Parts: C-alpha cells; structure tokens; sequence
C-alpha cells in the first residue's frame, strides 16, 4: 500500500524519497565602470618690444 | 624663479587588466533498454541496465 494518492491533483513530491525534475536555467550578468578627470592649462605672457624714454627706467 | 629653480614636470601612470573565464558542457543521445532490479516503498523502479557492441577491433 502506497496510501492515499489524489486523483486529479497534479503529481508533486511529498514525501521523502519522491523525485522532482529541475530546470537549471540560470543567466546572471553584473556590470560597473567609472571614471574621472581633472585638467589645467595655463599661459601668460607680457612683452615691451619697443619702450618710450620716459618708461626706460620702469 | 630664476635659474630654472621652480621649474618642474612629473608624470606617472599604473594600468591593471584581469580577466578569467570558465565552461563546461556534455551531450548524449542514444537508446538504452534496462531492467527493474528494485521496487521502491513508494513505488519507484531502481532500474540498470547494460549494451555491448563489438565491431571489428574493440
């Protein structure tokens, strides 16, 4: 004797020792990135190619 | 400033690339007849069950 079994109740494991079928379907998909930045140009210049008489001593 | 005594320039760089990977797969196709060697408790077959081919050198 098997005991008490449904009739039309769908057929699940129960008890120990009942089989199951398992579907491995597994996809798992991580991703991160970043970035950084930092930028600084400078120039100057000052030039007196021609310089008056009375600006001479400065 | 003069005599180049604040002039300067540096640079530097670091760069760090891993990566890994594994896979792994299995196929079979085929027919086999077996026999119940055992009835469970609950009614499962233990089932085994063997197939020998020779053909020509093995």
């Amino acid at each position: 004797n098997y005991g008490y079994q449904p009739l039309f109740e769908d057929r699940r494991p129960r008890n120990i020792g009942d089989t199951l079928t398992i579907v491995l379907q597994e996809n798992v998909s991580a991703s991160k990135s970043s970035s950084a930045n930092a930028s600084r140009d400078g120039k100057t210049s000052f030039g007196f190619d021609t310089v008056p008489r009375y600006l001479q001593g400065l | 400033f003069g005599n180049s005594r604040a002039d300067m320039e540096a640079s530097g760089g670091n760069s760090f690339n891993g990566k890994g990977g594994a896979n792994a797969s299995n196929t079979f196709s085929g027919t086999l007849t077996v026999t119940v060697d055992q009835v469970l408790a609950n009614g499962n077959l233990h089932v085994v069950g063997e197939k020998q081919i020779a053909i020509n050198q093995g």
